[PDB]
């Protein structure tokens, strides 16, 4: 069989740690990675000539990617082209073979509707603009390129078509992870502690939600107290039924910074329908890689929760 | 890096020029800043791979694995 | 008759050659090529005078710089570290026996397939989804178009028949193991620089522990137990033979005598030639050169609470593992496609 | 100040003497009598030049045929195999330290009590209902009228604090152990005649297995786990230090990191000086002379299925066991009755 | 103060570093550079936890990927097998200590001189006419423009002071030696492929003999005995220390007591700190870490026919040889030109 997983976000294709957590979960033996900048129509020269970004529905051969994607189901080794990233040009293609798990990730994994009918499980990954700025400050600060504070003006110039081109895809994804500045902590820089939330969608079977103590009644839980000595500022979870874009969703939400072990196992003991064959398996998957960015906050929690639901969908698809 | 090291500053000069001259809010200089951000993204991809520069073992065991320094009979 | 080859004339290669010299008449295999990083003068001496199995006695060993005459039988020999420059199609090689401990990947081992060999049997737990097969458990269920097959480690090759018997008779929920392993060639003799720190220390002096995934390879060769078997290894200063402890958590309750009875009759019906059963109070060095891939030690089997069993198994990781390699090679010769 | 004596100046006796020479100032114990089957000229040499702990350095060792001068401090010394002909009341002996491995019975050890000694601390798992006490578990709960007390074996003395911590934190249903043990003096060097057959074989050559009841002694020192703990031992050719594997079946489920956290904080609150916690990739010989009675090896702790835990513990059965003997002796000196 | 470097951080390098950490205050030498084929994280661990000399205790050892902090003292560290790409003039290196066992030729060792180092002291008997110097025999007679100097082997470094004393006191016609040598890192652990066949066999199992010319190196460091001294070596399974037998044919006749008297007074007048004299019945492991480069064993010295003498000398080929290397390095620092 062929299963398929759609990831959506502008974190750079193969440049986000969610794929790394999926690699720790499945293994690169069982899955292969497909970037989606490879199906660009023409180059950055023709982007400058046509005056167009890399976000245009003109800018990709959306039909040949569909033909290779449908041929992925039939077992044959696909021949996919490669965007030469340094030059902006296009490599003559590479013949790669299908695997047990196939992923699809790029700026438009979901813009096509026939592949939206093809993708077995979908993830959009949203980022608020504040932590965009806080990540670009780290981007041009660690490199010391000295290109800051007009990239601020690049943000809002990149903004308007992006909301037209990309953001209506989240109206069709299953799970969407938003990352916000933390309301809890104020006297830091604006990107230390994240306020993350995984708006997951009901409906489509196999995918359960992961509900905190009750399906469908908003519950804001702080695990500090008689059995956990919370540091500053500690965790503040949330939950809530909601209808996002007129669709039955269930936001599960975490604010805070995981400082130690027991506060991360105590949270995991109380989530429900998390689909583990193993007690504390989510905590083990958190602490197999202490060095990954975002393990100390809820981003690494939610990414591995989504990947664990991907295990659930894979077990549903392969019996 | 020297080539993209120059090209990022060249596209930065163009970002100062084309989006002050030929329209600050249109598709042309949005394509220009999109290009410069992709150049920055490939600088990031170069940066992370040079952070993952191995010192010796994934070189000397890359080319000659069976030396006594990195035989692993994972048995 | 199948023309076979040996990549890496080390411990496993010398034992493979010695086994084929002791099982010559019943063989569809003719060993025609070896390659080591040594000249052909040295490794013939190392074949004849093994400091573990004594002096070889049955056939005469001699060599010159291009061939090796073992008992009148000639065998070719070459030396190269690149697998791509090797005369395989020039020698007519169906099956090459990867035993260098280097080419564990599919892309590494497939270099011989590219260079002109038809099938490769690698004597290591390979990285990536290489089809693994253990004689006595699932040596039947290989597809003969699978040209790149892998025998597992010696610990897995010992442990998996016992786990098969106990899973069929009782059913296994979970299971640990802790093999007290003889020291292998990877460890440095004195404290020298090494990629892993616990193998960097002295071998003759120390119980060095190591983490292995070779317990999980039972979950490959038995599919319904994957993710349920894990264990560590202890390397102690004995040169040849080793013992494996195995703690399983069965669910059908029983006593210590009954599991011994089950394995004793399984030694005589199905696992004959794989599992030997010994009710003697032997020690380690009485298993140098034993033909079975697991000798169950009877007096130490114990059950606590009905649902928690411990067995221990002697096994020779240099001779019995070579025997299982040669049996798998003959069994793939008997179903050549 | 308590005048103490040593029966049998073997490995445990020499290590006890060396420990008291290194812990002299804080001691309510003064060692005034020893007896070995050797003359006083030889065992002073064996005290000074230990081929395991090197040459002793701090104090001067000399002897003549009636006394031994250790650092200016005189100690008496005699030689007799009959415990009934021994000058105990002539020397004023409160506590004698039985370390011959001979007098394990109550009736054997009570011969010193009859011959004029007040209390006896035997460094062996004694036959019969002798009250056993481990420092760090139940060294408080001895009645001071119990004059015949027993420290358990070194394996039990290592294993029982870990089992105490895991039983308090998680609760234990069942538990196995398999200690990879250094070779002791009881084994014959070459293959010589011996009462047990698996100890009759060569020590430097072999992994010899043996059955021990020293796992059950945890069920003595922890009463609610008796009949639930059992295990075997493996003697491998390392001279000094050893490691113990321990498989428990807990009932409160957890992961591998949490048990390491529990034992790490128990190393710093209650078991301080008993259990050391090491997150290094050390090997065996880096624990020669460590003061703790169990070094938990952190990187090898594993949990399968939530309710099945495995730890391994390095421990020195010649130095740390002597340290616990001397700590128990001082702790019975502090509550002399 | 002389900035010095270490090529090859093996046994001799780790012992050299440990000796300099124990002789820091009286040193004109500051160790500023090392290079091994390992990363700087591993060899700091191997420096701190030596499985032969125990855990280092006096100073703290830590590292990151570019430097090593030994007791607060920083030292640089790099990794390259080509000696020509090494930052010597970038680091200001007067003396580099060749200890890889690779660069024994003049043209090999002179690569460091070309690459920007001022003097090289190689810890091996070098091929070709490299000026060799032994501390205690002819450490005075070096010309300070000789930038490429060689210390001899450990066997020669032990044997030559005894031969100097016996040649001055009695006069030597001929002389044999047979050193019972501890196993070194060159031998393969199991029977693996090796350039010389007698080193190809197992080290922990075997007395392997080998032919050495290190007896003839005494004829280099003592010129009037060249071509008169020859001997073999026996590698036995002891890890650290070794003993050398020495049969000389003197011409001035004497008895066994008189040669002991001569060497005893030479231990107290001229060879002080080189030759220790021991009238104890010690054994091998009581010389792990001894500072002298030869401990003469007194009870075994014998003379047959007046003109035929045999001595035996304990010596540590990993610690005392490092001590003589560091003494030669300081002695060339004291006469820097
Ligand atoms: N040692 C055991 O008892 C045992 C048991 C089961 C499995 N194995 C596996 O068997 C393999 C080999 O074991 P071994 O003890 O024979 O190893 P070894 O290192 O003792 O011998 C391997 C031989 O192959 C040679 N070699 C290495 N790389 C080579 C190359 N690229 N080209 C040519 N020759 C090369 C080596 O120089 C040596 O001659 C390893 O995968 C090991 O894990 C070993
Ligand atoms: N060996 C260890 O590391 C270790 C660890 C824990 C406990 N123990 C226990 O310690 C005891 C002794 O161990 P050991 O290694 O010192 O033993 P050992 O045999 O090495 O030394 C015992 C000494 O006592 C002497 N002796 C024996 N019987 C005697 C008698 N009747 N009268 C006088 N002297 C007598 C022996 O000759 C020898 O000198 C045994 O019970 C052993 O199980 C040993
Ligand atoms: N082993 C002894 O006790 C002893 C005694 C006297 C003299 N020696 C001589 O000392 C030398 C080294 O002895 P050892 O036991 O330390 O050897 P070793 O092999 O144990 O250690 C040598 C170290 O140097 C490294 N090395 C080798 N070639 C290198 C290169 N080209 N560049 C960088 N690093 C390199 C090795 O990988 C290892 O880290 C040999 O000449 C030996 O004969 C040894």
């Amino acid at each position: 069989r062929v299963v398929l997983i759609g990831v959506a976000g502008d974190s750079g294709c193969g440049k986000s740690t969610f794929l790394r957590r999926l690699a720790d979960l499945f293994g690169e033996d069982f899955m292969t990675v497909i970037c989606l900048d490879d199906y660009h129509s023409l180059d950055r020269k023709q982007r400058k000539e046509m005056g167009i970004t890399a976000l245009d529905p003109r800018a990709n051969n959306f039909d040949l990617m569909y033909e290779q994607i449908k041929a992925l189901k039939n077992g044959e080794s696909i021949m996919k082209p490669i965007y030469n990233h340094e030059t902006g040009t296009i490599d003559p293609p590479e013949k790669v073979d299908p695997n047990h798990v196939i992923v699809i990730e790029g700026l438009h994994p979901l813009y096509d509707e026939r592949v939206r009918s093809l993708i077995d499980f979908s993830v959009y990954l949203d980022i608020s603009d504040d932590v965009k700025i806080a990540w670009k400050i780290k981007r041009d600060m660690a490199e010391r390129g000295h290109s800051y504070e007009d990239v601020i003006a690049s943000i809002n110039a990149r903004r308007p078509d992006f909301m037209a081109y990309i953001d209506p895809q989240k109206q069709y994804a299953d799970v969407v992870l938003q990352i916000l500045p933390s309301q809890l902590a104020k006297e830091e820089k604006v990107g230390n502690i994240l306020r993350v939330r995984m708006l997951q969608r009901e409906g489509i079977p196999g995918f359960e939600p992961v509900y905190l103590f009750d399906e469908g009644s908003t519950i804001t839980w702080i695990p500090c107290g008689r059995k956990l000595t919370c540091s500053y500022p500690g965790i503040r979870l949330s939950y809530g039924p909601d209808e996002y874009y007129g669709h039955p969703v269930s936001v599960l939400e975490v604010d805070g910074r995981f400082e130690k072990l027991d506060e991360l196992i105590y949270i995991e003991s109380h989530l429900s329908n998390t689909s583990t064959k193993h007690y504390g398996e989510v905590t083990e998957l958190l602490l197999k890689h202490r060095d990954y960015p975002g393990s100390d906050n809820g981003s690494g929690l939610f990414q591995v929760l989504t990947g664990l639901k991907m295990r659930a969908t894979y077990e549903r698809l392969t019996s | 890096m020297s080539n993209l090291e120059k090209q990022i500053e060249q596209a930065r000069e163009e970002a100062h020029k084309i989006c002050d001259t030929e329209g600050a809010t249109s598709g042309q200089c949005a394509a220009a800043w999109d290009a410069l951000e992709e150049l920055q993204a490939e600088a990031a991809h170069q940066r992370a791979e040079q952070q993952d520069h191995k010192t010796s073992f994934q070189q000397y065991c890359d080319d000659n694995p069976d030396a006594a320094e990195c035989r692993i009979y994972d048995d | 008759m199948v023309r076979v080859a040996i990549n890496g004339f080390g411990r496993i290669g010398r034992n493979f050659m010695r086994c084929w010299l002791q099982r010559k008449a019943n063989s569809k295999l003719e060993i025609v090529g070896i390659n080591d990083t040594s000249d052909p003068r040295t490794n013939a001496h190392l074949l004849k005078y093994d400091s573990m199995l004594g002096i070889f006695q049955d056939a005469e060993i001699t060599a010159d710089d291009d061939c090796i005459y073992a008992g009148g039988h000639a065998v070719k020999c070459v030396s190269d570290r690149n697998p791509e420059n090797l005369p395989w199609s020039a020698w007519g090689i169906d099956l090459v026996i990867e035993a260098t401990g280097v080419f564990t990947s599919r892309e590494g081992a497939s270099k011989h397939l590219s260079a002109g060999a038809k099938k490769v049997l690698i004597t290591a737990p390979g990285k990536g989804n290489i089809p693994t097969y253990v004689v006595g458990v699932n040596h039947h269920t290989y597809d003969p178009s699978e040209d790149i097959v892998s025998n597992a480690s010696c610990t897995t090759n010992c442990l998996a028949p016992i786990v098969k018997v106990l899973h069929e008779a009782f059913g296994i929920q979970q299971g640990m193991m802790t093999t007290t392993h003889s020291y292998t060639g990877d460890q440095r003799l004195l404290d020298a620089s090494h990629r892993d720190l616990r193998r960097a220390r002295a071998a003759a002096m120390n119980i060095v522990p190591t983490s292995t995934g070779a317990a999980k390879a039972v979950g490959l060769v038995i599919p319904e137990l994957q993710g349920k078997l894990n264990g560590i290894a202890l390397r102690v200063p004995t040169p040849n033979v080793s013992v494996v402890d195995f703690v399983a958590q069965v669910e059908k309750p029983t006593i210590a005598e009954q599991v011994n009875q089950v394995i004793k009759e399984a030694s005589e019906t199905t696992m004959k030639g794989i599992i030997h059963y010994s009710e003697l109070e032997l020690v380690s060095s009485d298993y140098r050169g034993h033909n079975a891939s697991s000798i169950l030690d009877a007096s130490l089997t114990m059950v606590l609470g009905g649902n928690l069993v411990k067995v221990v198994a002697w096994y020779d990781n240099e001779w019995g593992y070579s025997q299982r390699v040669l049996d798998l090679a003959e069994h793939m010769a008997a179903h050549w496609a």
